[PDB]
């Protein structure tokens, strides 16, 4: 039997469920057909209404303490919860009755792990990650708008065989995918190094291909696969296809000014 | 109970909740009632979720402002960054160089293709298709149709189907139905036969390996998919054949680029298009032609692809407005003009000093208000039955000129089709399609299936659930032809010399004017897209977004009038009011994107 995974959605844009389904390495229809069993999810179900909301009492009690609770979005605090509403109730009560007997947690994204765009000043929802609601449960955060897709395959695969959350670093992401920073393996950063930088866009030097980081590139600060791994089966990444980083997969990304603000001291970097 | 917009909308009969709905993108509810023959009688739209992006906005560099946008919705991605880089541009007077133009509508083409293809086999096709009926299918039999509706398509074996169909039987007998767990199969809203449905499904399993190829060209010119980067003023994938490989577009890209658009080219043909048209036929032959709502009235779209840059009279999906049903007077739609687009939240979970009017969105305001009407059944954070009367949702109500509108591809084919009666020539290929489509559901489908010939006119079928879901199928197949040339063109001009991809004269806020305003329109995947932008030094005053789902979605404005999802589901019976099949089918065909309705 495939283990059950039921996958909620909180205020989102849901980039990162269409980012699971890009996945070449495994294929999102082998994952669903053949590793895990997708019990609930309000973007592929067939069921709708009082007939979605009744799979999950049953999957909860047949698996209980042996599902995946994957989550995409975040709860809001503000407009007593309704400014996202799920059966006519808060989300933030859905999601606190379905993490209650859940084996492990997985927050989807930045929405989920740290609150992204929605929770950028002045945050007018108080939308709030997963791990600040749900404080008694494993968490594993696989932060990025949206991460890799095979990034995100490589946990459910990772999850499936062992049974086991893979090892965290202390922001509680996975060491297999975030334990560089994009500036680490970057294909630019011969050009860096030897002082070489696009400084307006379409010049000389970025035809080139110079280094992004006087165009505000946030790769010396920002930790995820996209120099080696990359994008939509190693097809490109941002800085390869001529934009910055933007940082998207840290911590409160949006308030760190400008994504075209050149980062200071480069001599850290 | 009152009269609107010819529908007589009455509350008496039976209430029925949908919550929540779907197979959509984010959060809806939807609440009906049903009269003594289980016919809808009222129908209402609530957007369940709201973020509040525009008010993130305010006090932001202009040039980031596209990177916030693009995450109101990542199905619809890249639409919202090509809106706000355009409403800047507009509010900077930035021309942008014909390379960036090109790449951009590239972008635009592929993100039609990808969101309309996934909608109708991922999100839409199991309203029409009984996945446990395609268990029951003849492998020969399911060959044989495959090689009726479909000619060209290559994969068309008895082999294969049974390959196919066997993985479905395992899957199913395996007691973890996953996404098929209590489905509505075996309703008698289902009418296709076992065949038609096992080779939906394989075309589901198809489309779902196919798909994740065909955003690699959203991955070359802007690194990633979902989410690909923009740029005020250009794009960013600078253009370098030989001085090259370190550049971000080389030929070797550009090929690329082609052999997807070349796949793409006959997944249309001879997939998507063919089991539309199909599909379509059978569900005609049934006489299910409900769901038409506005769309029989008054359609809208802001018209897109000009064939010469920043000249609009040469849009290849021309736009306007059409009003009471008659296509042979397109109205010209002007989004700069305060008296036509405007947004009313009268029963919209908002404040505005005055909700009697309507607001522009230059002058639009976002300040949330979530309170439950009187009439309402249960609590403020559990409400069994919502209270249409007052406010029930967090979209807006977008009108034009007071009248309410459907948008979508439905709305620019009908357009289309009028700008093409009229003499518009650039209208020539969606027009074609039309009466192509017309003639294989009326004719040449029933006569290869043994079925009784018919003769709907387009103005019989456009107006239809089915005719929404036709146009979204050869709007993919034209989008899919358009950027082939556009491919052609780009290439032919950089060749020719011109290697140019970024304006940047004024990206430094220095040579801004001090304050301006700015308008950015795009014919989105769902319909008609606008961003309104006000800039005072060097920071974002105002930002205001009407998106397609808004229009579609809305809820009663002042006067009391309905949007296009109320409007197409009234009057549809339903087979049993307690399994929304119906429901599903119809708002479906105006593939919701709650995210960006609310954003
Ligand atoms: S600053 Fe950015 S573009 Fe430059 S080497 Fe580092 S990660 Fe690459
Ligand atoms: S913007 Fe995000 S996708 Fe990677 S290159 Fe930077 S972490
Ligand atoms: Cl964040
Ligand atoms: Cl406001
Ligand atoms: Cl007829
Ligand atoms: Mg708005």
């Amino acid at each position: 039997p495939r283990t059950p995974v039921l996958w909620l959605h909180g205020l989102e844009c849901t980039c990162c469920s269409e980012s699971f389904i890009r996945s070449a390495h495994p294929l999102a229809k082998d994952v669903v057909l053949s590793m895990i069993s997708l019990d609930y999810d309000d973007t592929l179900m067939a069921a709708a209404g009082h007939q979605a909301e009744a799979i999950l009492e049953e999957i909860m009690t047949k698996y209980k303490g042996n599902y995946i609770l994957a989550v995409e979005g975040n709860p809001p605090l503000n407009q007593d919860g309704m400014s996202c509403i799920i059966g006519g109730r808060p989300f933030i009560e859905q999601l606190k009755y379905v993490a209650k007997d859940a084996k492990a947690i997985i927050s989807w994204g930045s929405c989920a792990s740290w609150g992204c765009v929605q929770a950028a000043k002045p945050n007018p929802t108080q939308a709030t990650p997963v791990h600040k609601v749900i404080t008694d449960k494993p968490i594993i955060k696989v932060p990025g708008c949206p991460p890799i897709a095979e990034v995100m395959t490589g946990v459910i695969t990772y999850m499936l065989t062992f049974d086991r959350i893979p090892e965290l670093d202390r922001q509680g992401r996975p060491k297999m995918f975030y334990s560089q920073r994009i500036h680490d393996k970057c294909y630019r950063r011969p050009h860096f190094d030897a002082g070489q930088f696009v400084e307006e866009w379409d010049d000389e030097s970025a035809r080139k291909g110079f280094c992004l980081y006087k165009m505000g590139c946030k790769g010396p600060t920002t930790y995820n696969a996209c120099s080696t791994t990359r994008w939509n089966e190693g097809t490109s990444f941002p800085i390869q296809s001529g934009h910055g980083c933007i940082g998207c997969s840290e911590d409160g990304f949006w308030d760190k000014g400008s994504f075209y603000d050149r980062l200071t001291g480069i001599s850290q970097f | 109970a009152y009269a609107t917009q010819g529908f007589n909308l009455d509350d008496r009969g039976r209430r029925i909740v949908v919550d929540p709905v779907t197979r959509i993108e984010g959060h809806m509810r939807c609440e009906v009632n049903v009269d003594a023959n289980n016919v809808i009688r009222n129908a209402v739209s609530t957007g369940t979720m709201w973020r509040g992006l525009e008010v993130i906005l305010k006090g932001r560099d202009p040039r980031d402002a596209w990177a916030f946008v693009e995450r109101i919705c990542g199905v619809c991605t890249g639409c919202h960054a090509l809106a706000s880089v355009r409403a800047v541009e507009n509010a900077l007077d930035i021309r942008i160089p014909k390379n960036a133009h090109l790449i951009r509508e590239i972008m635009a083409k592929t993100l039609q293709v990808h969101d309309h293809a996934v909608h109708f086999y991922h999100l839409h096709a199991l309203d029409w298709v009984d996945v446990m009926s395609a268990l029951k299918a003849d492998p020969k039999r399911t060959s044989e149709l495959q090689q009726l509706v479909s000619p060209a398509h290559p994969l068309s074996s008895a082999g294969y189907f049974r390959d196919i169909q066997n993985r479905l039987k395992r899957f199913v007998e395996s007691g973890q139905l996953g996404p098929f767990m209590n489905g509505y199969w075996g309703s008698k809203a289902y009418v296709l036969p076992p065949e038609a449905n096992l080779m939906a499904v394989t075309h589901y399993l198809e489309a779902l390996d196919l798909q994740k190829e065909w955003v690699k060209i959203h991955t070359i010119f802007g690194g990633k998919n979902p989410h690909p980067n923009y740029l005020v003023g250009g794009v960013p994938c600078a253009i370098n054949l030989d001085g090259a490989a370190s550049a971000p577009v080389n030929m070797e890209r550009l090929s690329f680029v082609k052999a997807r658009i070349d796949e793409i080219i006959e997944f249309n043909k001879n997939v998507y298009v063919p089991d539309v048209l199909a599909i379509g036929t059978l569900y005609k032959q049934a006489g299910w032609l409900y769901g038409g709502g506005l769309a029989a009235t008054n359609v809208l779209d802001y018209g897109e692809y000009p064939n010469v840059a920043y000249n609009k009279s040469t849009d290849q999906l021309p736009g306007g407005a059409i009003l009471n049903g008659n296509w042979d007077e397109v109205f010209p739609v002007d989004p700069r003009d305060s008296q036509q687009v405007q947004e009313f939240v009268s029963h919209s979970w908002y404040k505005y000093a005055d909700e009697s009017v309507g607001l522009h969105p230059w002058d639009g305001v976002t300040e949330p208000n979530y309170v439950l009407g009187a009439n309402t059944k249960g609590t403020r954070t559990r409400i069994e039955q919502i209270d249409e009367s007052a406010k029930y949702s967090w979209i807006k109500s977008p009108r034009w000129r007071g009248h309410a509108m459907e948008v979508g591809p439905l709305s620019r084919y009908i357009l289309a089709y009028a700008h093409a009666r009229s003499g518009n020539k650039y209208a020539e290929r969606p027009k074609e399609q039309l009466e192509y489509s017309a003639q294989m559901i009326n004719s040449a489908i029933p006569k290869a299936l043994g079925l009784p010939e018919t003769q709907y006119t387009l103005k019989q079928l456009l107006p239809s659930t089915i005719g929404r879901t036709l146009a979204r199928a050869l709007e993919s197949q034209y989008c899919g032809e358009m950027m082939h040339s556009d491919w052609h063109d780009l290439v032919a001009n950089i060749r020719a010399g011109d290697t140019a991809t970024a304006n940047v004269d004024k990206w430094d806020p220095a040579t801004w004017p001090l304050q301006a305003k700015g308008v950015g329109t795009v014919a989105a995947p769902r319909g008609a897209l606008g961003h309104w932008i006000r800039i005072k030094d060097g920071r974002i005053e105002n930002y205001q977004c009407v998106v397609p789902t808004t229009w579609n979605g809305s809820p009663r404005d002042y006067k009391g009038q309905i949007g296009a999802f109320e409007a197409s589901l009234m009057n549809t019976p339903m087979v049993n009011p307690e399994q929304p099949v119906e429901i599903l089918r119809t708002l479906h065909s105006f593939d919701p994107c709650l995210a960006c309705s609310t954003h």
